């Protein structure tokens, strides 16, 4: 596939101001007879995606003319002057002229507000560390003094998870490569495994002035992982299959196992045979990481099964569709 | 065992009024102090107010962006927490989380207020503040909301009143939040072409019943990370002939509505550690010795709601003991593995 490249990725400007976002892409997006295939939408948080521009400067039916496209060939330009309220949202940009046709990231969309525009808890917010490195996040406040801080994982869409708080005290379940220290002025939480996971918004929250009953919460802070590669050779998996063992069939239950044994590249596609058909609801997989002894993955493709369900079918099928494997490498099994 | 939901949150005109609910349940909602949290989108987060407790007075503080417009109040009988949003701007929109909150302080050096720190928080509601009507443009209409265990099958309709529209192509692009947008696939109005994206060519299923002007999307296989909302578009689109026509697509004009699912996660041999209450568990190979091609898996919730990995490793064709020990349930599982018939 080819894929479009947006940025700026966020802007927070001042109302009545001006304001451009641009598109680049990997290959042409234009035609016969100079036409250029890409729209710009944008998804006024909530409502449904609103379409503004399309074929590169068309302007749609209804959208006022203080929205405008520009740009040609690769890279696209969309300027909107005169911002105002309800303009908030994410902007994105589709191009129409190669299948499959997809999208871009988007591009957040903020008002400067230019009012109480003073942060109690400093936070700075682009953060990035490599994998399997340490990395510390800092939060500054004049509360600091005499108050600690604690810590939040946020990641987009979902519950806020509380890392840290407090002197050394840090809650169960959260993983213990979070540490959390101050010193001064400043409060640390320090990251010491990178792991993939860890990449969200971080938070520091704590009170706003010296002796007040309000509580503050920092600016936030993006991590970001900077994972590599190793070696990527495409590599094919080795695959077995086990039956369910006959001390599983003294019980209700029996698994079926199909292993595929350090391969690459990531993408395999796993399909079940209870009979010759396919499961609806009854297999689940797991994966290891790159075992740095040869830079390659796993998988465990898991199907449970009723005892009673078990005994009922002869021939079970582990399909593996791989992209250095041709062939559906296919294991069965049998009762002797 | 801590639930914390959020309701109450639609779309309210600019100086309007919205009642928040938060209902919790898994503790002491009698004593415990409560917390309002809002994220405007794309932003920070900004701490909106407090409830304290019993005997600490029942006091209420607030933010100085939202002191006196809005208003906290909480009934320890139903366990639920209200927030009453009064002249509502268009500052104030974005997600709204509740959150139990926790008194930290230090008990032998000893100081005045101490810090404030959140445990448990809910999903979090959302709140738009934008005016508008949203039901002036519905000509196209989708499916309730659905909420689906992990691996069953939906069904997302998408349908026009009676036979409104139809020379635009039918597409299905789902939004995912913080990921973006992202196209799934689509039908041309000539019925000749039904590309789906190679991504989601395994679960996805698109259908389109001409008969009552009717669209579908059939999703099996339901993982966590389809938990996103569905909008159905028709656009426009430019044709012109080849050798086997080819088609390059115009605009996405008229939208649906959005379907919002939400799958529940919440409401060479080797060895297998099935049903441990616990994560997680330790497997070393040969009483630590065996470490060339070691693949341990990774643990999953299944659906007894305990774990179940696995562990496996490489073995020769001419060599023709796991131990696991877990310890937070205090069972000692040392095995060998041999095969019979």
């Amino acid at each position: 596939d080819f894929v479009l490249t947006q940025s700026p990725h966020s802007l927070s400007v001042t109302p009545g101001e001006s304001a451009s976002i641009s598109c680049k892409s990997s290959h042409s997006l234009i035609h016969g007879d100079r036409n250029n295939y890409l729209a710009w939408y944008v998804q006024k948080p909530g409502r449904s995606p609103q379409l503004l521009i399309y074929l590169a400067s068309s302007r749609a039916s209804g959208v006022p003319d203080r929205f405008s496209g520009s740009g040609s060939d690769k890279d696209f330009t969309l300027k909107i002057s005169r911002v105002e309220t309800e303009d908030v949202g994410t902007y994105y940009c589709m191009q129409g002229r190669e299948s499959p046709w997809t999208f871009g990231q988007g591009t957040k969309v903020d008002i400067k507000d230019k009012t109480h525009t003073a942060s109690e808890l400093t936070q700075d917010p682009a953060v990035s560390v490599a994998l399997k490195q340490t990395v510390t996040i800092t939060c500054r406040g004049d509360s600091l003094r005499s108050h600690y801080a604690s810590w939040y994982q946020k990641k987009p869409g979902q519950a806020p998870v509380l890392l840290f708080y407090g002197k050394n005290n840090r809650p169960s379940g959260i993983p213990d490569r979070f540490s959390g220290s101050a010193s001064g002025n400043r409060a640390s939480l320090t990251i010491t495994g990178a792991q993939a996971e860890d990449e969200a918004d971080y938070y520091c929250s704590s009170r706003d002035k010296s002796g007040s009953r309000l509580s503050v919460f920092g600016g936030g802070t993006k991590l970001t992982v900077l994972d590599k590669t190793h070696t990527r050779t495409v590599a094919a998996p080795s695959v077995f299959i086990f039956p369910p063992s006959d001390e599983q069939l003294k019980s209700g239950t029996a698994s079926v196992v199909c292993l595929l044994n350090n391969f690459y590249p990531r993408e395999a596609k796993v399909q079940w045979k209870v009979d010759n058909a396919l499961q609806s609801g009854n297999s689940q997989e797991s994966v290891t990481e790159q075992d740095s002894k040869d830079s390659t993955y796993s998988l465990s493709s898991t199907l449970t099964l009723s005892k009673a369900d078990y005994e009922k079918h002869k021939v079970y099928a582990c399909e593996v569709t791989h992209q250095g494997l041709s062939s559906p490498v296919t294991k069965s099994f049998n009762r002797g | 065992e801590v639930r914390l939901v959020e309701s109450g949150g639609g779309l309210v005109k600019p100086g309007g009024s919205l009642r928040l609910s938060c209902s919790a349940s898994g503790f002491d909602f009698d004593n415990a102090w409560m917390t309002w949290v809002r994220q405007p989108p794309g932003k920070g987060l900004e701490w909106v107010g407090r409830i304290t407790g019993p005997g600490e007075g029942w006091s209420v503080d607030y933010a100085e962006s939202v002191k006196g417009r809005f208003t906290i109040s909480r009934d320890n009988t139903k366990n639920t927490l209200y927030l009453e949003m009064n002249n509502v701007r268009t500052e104030d929109t974005g997600y709204y989380f509740c959150a139990r909150t926790g008194k930290y302080y230090d008990f032998w050096s000893g100081y005045p207020p101490g810090e404030e720190y959140f445990q448990d928080w809910g999903q979090g509601t959302l709140v738009i503040v934008s005016s508008d009507k949203t039901h002036t443009q519905v000509h196209l209409t989708q499916s309730g909301p659905e909420v689906r265990k992990p691996g069953t099958s939906v069904k997302v309709s998408c349908k026009a009143p009676g036979n409104t529209l139809k020379t635009y192509d039918l597409h299905w692009v789902r939004s995912v939040p913080g990921q973006g947008l992202q196209w799934m696939g689509w039908i041309s109005h000539e019925g000749d072409k039904k590309v789906i994206v190679e991504r989601f060519k395994a679960k996805v299923t698109i259908d389109w019943d001409r008969s009552t002007n009717t669209a579908y999307l059939q999703l099996s296989g339901l993982t966590s990370g389809d938990t996103a909302v569905y909008y159905c578009a028709k656009g426009s689109k430019h044709r012109l002939r080849d050798y086997v026509d080819v088609d390059y697509l115009s605009n996405l004009e008229f939208w649906g509505q959005g379907t919002a699912v939400t799958v529940s996660s919440d409401k060479a041999l080797g060895c297998l550690v099935k049903d441990y209450f616990p994560e997680p568990v330790t497997v070393s190979w040969n009483s630590g010795a065996l470490t060339s091609g070691v693949h341990t898996f990774p643990a999953v919730l299944q659906s007894s709601g305990l774990y179940s990995l696995s562990s496996v490793v490489t073995v020769p064709s001419s060599s023709l003991i796991c131990n696991v020990n877990h310890k937070p349930s205090n069972t000692k599982v040392d095995k060998k593995v041999e095969p019979k018939s």
